[PDB]
């Protein structure tokens, strides 16, 4: 099964059809005024009209900022790109800081393409080329459902020859890609010799020929990166690929210009469609003043995605200024370009509901008398700490041969694993020893 | 446990069961290699009422020298590989058949006859079979046809022009016969030199090597029972034998053939356990390489004839694949044939496999229904006087008969 993790219980914003929030729904509780606001952002991203518009989620640690940001990615679903990043990712050793911003801004915009995937497979019954030189090659295929003939071009024939295919081999051709794969010799010939180095496979039991409709997702960034440096062209088989190690590089402005111009051609022809997505720059206060200034340009550009920011700082110093304080750790100049959503601390009853939702997500049975105790301990410590104790408590209940958390299990665990507040009290006492 | 076969029935009749209408009621004679099947045409009755004389085509004459015997009872038989090639051992087989059916009296059989022959018959052989028939027995008119094609004629949906492959498998041969517009396309017809005789011979020799302690207990007439009652044809041989490899399947499916009794007596009066053997005997016609023999077998041959036509008439003649004769009686034969056929056709295309209504008797019933219709079509038959100007190497090209060619044999 899938591993359980820190946000796997949230399944959406869980708003009603009028846009208002429900008390407890889709794996979130509380926060009505703050998560109704995400509803409006989801409508804005689904509208496709806008570019570069941006949002800041603000509020203390453990109040739900990344949970809400991931809830938005659920409401959009896998049709629309959602690129998460951490502020600290900007400091590469291969490229300038603004290049990392610009790559990630491109990643959040997707081309969506359609094609009919078409596959031929089976034992090769014959190969016959077709004047002076090969015009086409006829090939016959067989499976336990029948036989077909195909008419190959000389490019595909070169690929069959490179795979060392001969009659009696079992082959997979994909007609769109021009992909060709040898899968071994057909086992009807497995007695040609007693020992020979080949691997023999049974004749396929599936259809000779299959069709699907498939959808291809690719972002503008993928086009940039693929087209900038020469594509290596090595299906291995070529030792020149060994010498020049890859590295990232500053993509030039001119190339992004041409890529924009070619993609516009294809969305006029109906071959592709465009999905403006979301970039989630989490941990934003870790950006430098240089980068914060470059955002004033990229958020204005009439191509950019929607950008979501989040921060937990009070009035701290802006990185790289050595001096200047500003709200949320973000420069005032940029803070006047974002709409702000505040995020609020939980009352004890809210934490009880979060704890129960985590318990039944994580797979643990818990008695009411024990759940009231984790509720209390959450008010003394923090929600993110009470939710840690569930699994270790279950694991002691299991060692003592019981199915369900009871008071003495959480009480034992509380004495065995400390909180940052109570550990800091120890460090203040034994001060001279560390 | 084994049985023993019956012998010496009581077929005796009056001098001729002549019905109303035309007096010269013909004899219908399936001159088989394993057994002969013979009787009166008996017109005007829809079900053929009495295909009398079901008897093995073998004769006795021993160290005594002075006498011979012919009915179901050291031994001899008149055929070499499904063509008759004996003089008096054919006569005393015909004699038995006529005498038990009744005959008029005078120095000939007064009735015309329809007689089965080999898919191709050597010219000398046809000439001899005509001579040994017109000279000795004095028949007024004669018809030759092929067993398989009579069985097809019987099994057709309608008395109309057709196309198909016939799959046929008798004592010492199997044939694949492509037919178009009612005519055997004998230019590209093919046969395999194996058949149910050779299966029994192989199953004998296997069990002799499995139990040398009692060679004498196992003999052809007991091999017949295990091959008729207890053997089957695989859908795919290398998969069947693979599920036969595990002991828990083996013990549930092996056949316990108790010999007659006089240690629990099996050290000689064994239960002759047949496992894999009950597959390896049927399979000979699909894989003659289980014996020494290098020939294509019923699978590769069908493809090898079917790829020698235009792609439209293939899809025509495969619309009627027909199974008839001897070995097709095995259980599972239709399934193996239609699976093997599915791999060697265009991916979405259609085919049909039909099994004869009674695989062993339909050759005779076919010859009955044919003769009973074509009584007065005097272009179809060879008349007694024609044999005096055409030397016996001569035939009349009706449907369900071998293809004639202009030719003559020197004789003095
Ligand atoms: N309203 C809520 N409903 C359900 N679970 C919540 C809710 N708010 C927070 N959580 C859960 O509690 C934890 C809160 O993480 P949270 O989103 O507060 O991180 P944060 O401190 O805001 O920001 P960061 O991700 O930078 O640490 C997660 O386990 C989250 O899934
Ligand atoms: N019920 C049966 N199951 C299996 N094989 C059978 C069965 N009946 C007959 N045979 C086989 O049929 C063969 C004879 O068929 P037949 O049509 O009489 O031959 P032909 O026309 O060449 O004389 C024999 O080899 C015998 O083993």
């Amino acid at each position: 099964t899938q591993r359980i993790a820190s946000h796997s219980h949230v399944k959406g914003l869980g708003l009603d059809e009028s846009g208002l929030a429900k008390q407890a729904a889709s794996g979130l509780v509380g926060q009505e005024n703050a998560r109704e606001a995400c509803g409006v952002i989801v409508e804005l991203i689904k509208s496709k009209k806008m570019a570069g518009r941006a949002v800041l989620l603000a509020g203390p640690p453990g109040t739900g900022k990344t949970a809400l940001a991931l809830a938005i990615a659920q409401e959009l679903g896998s049709k629309v790109p959602f690129c998460p990043m951490v502020g600290s990712e900007v400091y590469s050793t291969e490229i300038k800081k603004t290049e990392v911003l610009m790559e990630n801004f491109r990643r959040a915009i997707g081309l969506r393409i359609k094609e009919t995937k078409e596959v031929y497979e089976g034992e090769v019954t014959e190969l016959t080329p077709c004047g002076k030189t090969i015009s086409h090659v006829i090939i016959g295929l067989k499976t336990a459902k029948g036989t077909k003939q195909l008419k190959l071009d000389p490019s595909i024939f070169e690929s069959l020859q490179k795979e060392r295919v001969e009659a009696g081999d079992v082959i997979y051709i994909e007609a769109n890609s021009g992909a060709v794969k040898r899968q071994g010799r057909c086992d009807t010939y497995a007695t040609e010799f007693d020992l020979e180095a080949e691997e023999y496979v049974p004749l396929p039991k599936g259809d000779v020929h299959k069709k699907k409709e498939i959808i291809q997702d690719v972002t503008l960034h993928d086009l940039d990166v693929a087209n900038a440096r020469p594509q290596g062209g090595q299906d291995i088989l070529s030792m020149m690929g060994q010498l020049m190690k890859p590295k990232k590089t500053e993509i030039t402005d001119k190339l992004r210009g041409e890529i924009n111009k070619v993609v516009n051609k294809y969305i006029d022809q109906g071959i592709a469609e465009l999905v403006p997505g979301v970039l989630f720059v989490d941990e934003v206060h870790m950006l430098d003043i240089e980068c914060f200034t470059y955002l004033h340009r990229a958020l204005e550009s009439s191509i950019a995605p929607i950008v979501i920011f989040a921060s937990n700082r009070g009035n701290c110093v802006i990185r790289g200024t050595e001096d200047i304080t500003s709200p949320h750790g973000i420069p005032l100049d940029l803070l006047d370009r974002v709409m702000i959503i505040r995020t609020m601390l939980y009352t004890p009853q809210e934490m009880k509901q979060i704890i129960k939702i985590r318990a039944q997500t994580e797979g643990i049975n818990i008695s009411e008398e024990a759940l009231n105790h984790l509720g209390e301990i959450g008010t003394k410590t923090t929600l993110r700490y009470s939710v840690q104790l569930l699994t270790p408590a279950n694991l002691l209940a299991k060692i003592n041969g019981k199915d369900s958390i009871e008071k003495e299990h959480v009480e034992e665990i509380s004495e065995l694993f400390y909180d940052a507040k109570s550990s800091a009290k120890i460090l203040a006492d034994q001060q001279d020893k560390y | 446990p084994f049985r023993d076969a019956r012998a010496a029935p009581d077929p005796v009749l009056e001098a001729g069961p002549v019905a109303h209408g035309p007096l010269p009621v013909p004899l219908v004679l399936d001159n088989g290699s394993f057994q002969v099947r013979a009787g009166w045409a008996c017109p005007g009755q829809d079900p053929g009422p009495e295909p009398r004389l079901q008897f093995r085509a073998v004769c006795a004459r021993g160290r005594g020298g002075a006498r011979g015997a012919s009915g179901p009872q050291m031994l001899r038989s008149p055929f070499d590989r499904n063509v008759p090639v004996n003089l008096e051992l054919q006569e005393l087989l015909l004699d038995y058949s006529f005498q038990h059916l009744g005959v008029s009296s005078q120095g000939c059989v007064d009735h015309p006859i329809v007689l089965t022959e080999a898919v191709c018959n050597p010219l000398y052989s046809r000439q001899m079979m005509s001579e040994l028939l017109f000279e000795c027995y004095g028949i007024p008119k004669v018809a030759y046809g092929i067993d398989s094609l009579f069985s097809f004629y019987h099994n057709k949906p309608k008395n109309s022009m057709c196309s198909g492959l016939i799959i046929s498998s008798g004592y010492q041969c199997t044939h694949v016969l492509p037919i178009l517009e009612g005519r055997l396309d004998a230019k590209n017809c093919k046969r395999i030199n194996l058949g149910g005789s050779q299966a029994a011979g192989y199953l004998q020799r296997l069990l002799q090597l499995k139990y040398p302690g009692h060679l004498a207990a196992i003999t052809l007439s007991r091999m017949e029972e295990i091959l008729h009652e207890h053997s089957y044809i695989a859908e795919d041989y290398v998969e069947e034998l693979h599920k036969w490899r595990c002991p828990d399947y083996y013990e549930n499916n092996v056949h316990k053939m108790q010999l007659p009794f006089s240690v629990f007596n099996l050290a000689a009066y064994h239960q002759l356990f047949v496992g894999t053997e009950r597959i390896r005997a049927p399979e000979i016609i699909f894989q003659p390489s289980l014996i020494g023999e290098e020939q294509a077998g019923i699978a590769e041959t069908l493809q090898y004839i079917l790829d020698r036509y235009p792609k439209d008439i293939q899809e025509m003649l495969v619309q009627n694949v027909f199974l008839t004769g001897g070995n097709t009686m095995y259980p599972g034969m239709k399934a193996r044939m239609e699976k093997e056929l599915l791999e060697m056709r265009p991916f979405r295309s259609s085919f049909q496999v039909q099994l004869a209504s009674n695989p062993v008797l339909d050759a005779w019933y076919g010859a009955r229904d044919w003769a009973l219709n074509h009584l007065d079509d005097n272009e179809v038959w060879i008349t007694r006087k024609e044999y005096e100007e055409k030397g016996g190497e001569y035939l009349k090209e009706h449907c369900a008969s071998n293809i004639y060619v202009p030719i003559r044999l020197p004789k003095q």
